[PDB]
């Protein structure tokens, strides 16, 4: 009934407990912002997987947005996974300034492409989860880099409270 | 009830009136920015900044009023689908204009930095490109060109404060859905 929101709170509490609670050796940990569950195809990581990609290729992962503790303007993107014992663990980290292009898959309601140095194809579990997370990602970018946006491909600009006029004035291109 | 209906619609009409009023102010600010980047006399620049400061002040006041009226209208539509939709529509249009204002001040900040950099190459012809960027990015070290660098430096600080206000207002309105 209300499983989506309730599982988001469990994931949030567990992500914070496993990844954003113990200090390093030696700032305090980063500050969690948001996350989303994703499907990653290990054979087709950079483009839309063909329909006949076997299910063994599909891996359960998560994308996480966080901020450095002493600088709320330094945002990082993380890819995480659930270990066999249930612990969450971050495996890959980008700086938000690396995000250059964000594209919506016109044929798959859950798919999207993020471009840093490489292209990364992922899918959310549902169509609504792609809309909410990408809105959070772009909104956080405009706020972080003072009215700038990465290149946006095939999105409704009103999702980010933009129009064609304000997008052209703000895009990094 | 009839009177209950026009009461809520009077709230929506008032919000929509202040919304278009807010949009005009934002465009007047953008125009004052671009006129201030032209060659103007001292008295002409004082007149332009008088209107700009007034417009900025009106924008802050309308942001307070739109924030309160939109939140109040949303509470009136907690169990009425039609009231909820109209109030939500007002909330989305408000956020789009806040995004316009943020982007407009962002453009002006860049072009004001580029003007301050080119104005720093005159006061220090021997200074390198990196020393120019480092000097403009506050702080370390502060002719007609000297007063403008100090002026645009104090203006960049107030632009960053205004854009921080818009970020806070933007997030205050997102804690509504």
């Amino acid at each position: 009934s209300n499983f989506l929101a309730e599982q988001y709170e469990r994931d949030r509490k567990a992500i914070i407990n496993c990844c954003f609670s113990r200090p390093d050796h030696g700032e305090p940990p980063n500050n969690y912002i948001t996350h989303v569950r994703i499907i990653e195809d290990s054979k087709f990581p950079s483009s839309r997987p063909p329909p006949d990609s076997k299910l063994e290729n599909k891996k359960k992962r998560l994308l996480i947005l966080s901020a450095k503790p002493n600088n709320a303007k330094l945002i990082q993107i993380h890819k995480a996974r659930e270990n066999s014992d249930g612990s969450f663990q971050i495996g890959r980290t980008w700086q938000l300034t690396e995000l250059v292009r964000v594209e919506k898959d016109l044929e798959i309601s859950e798919g999207f492409i993020l471009t840093m140095s490489k292209k990364y194809y992922w899918e959310t579990n549902s169509a609504k989860e792609r809309t909410v997370f990408i809105k959070s990602l772009i909104t956080l970018y405009i706020q972080t880099f003072e009215g700038h946006v990465p290149e946006l491909v095939n999105w409704d600009l009103s999702l980010f409270y933009l129009d064609e006029r304000s997008y052209q004035r703000a895009v990094i291109t | 009830s009839h009177m209950d209906f026009v009461a809520f619609m009077n709230k929506i009409n008032s919000i929509n009136a202040n919304l278009s009023r807010y949009e005009n102010i934002i465009n007047q600010i953008d125009a004052q920015h671009k006129d201030l980047l032209t060659q103007v006399s001292e008295e002409q620049e004082m007149e332009l900044r008088r209107s700009l400061d007034d417009y900025i002040s009106q924008a802050t006041d309308l942001q307070y009023q739109l924030k309160a009226d939109i939140k109040d209208a949303q509470r009136d539509g907690l169990h009425d689908s039609n009231k909820q939709a109209q109030a939500e529509n007002c909330r989305q249009k408000f956020l789009k204009l806040i995004q316009d204002y943020r982007i407009i001040d962002s453009n002006y900040k860049e072009e004001s930095k580029e003007q301050a950099k080119r104005q720093y190459t005159i006061i220090q012809p021997e200074a390198t490109d990196e020393e120019v960027e480092a000097a403009i990015n506050d702080v370390n070290g502060q002719k007609t060109a000297l007063a403008e660098v100090q002026a645009r430096h104090q203006e960049l600080l107030k632009l960053e404060k205004t854009m921080a206000e818009l970020t806070q207002l933007f997030n205050d309105m997102e804690e509504l859905v």
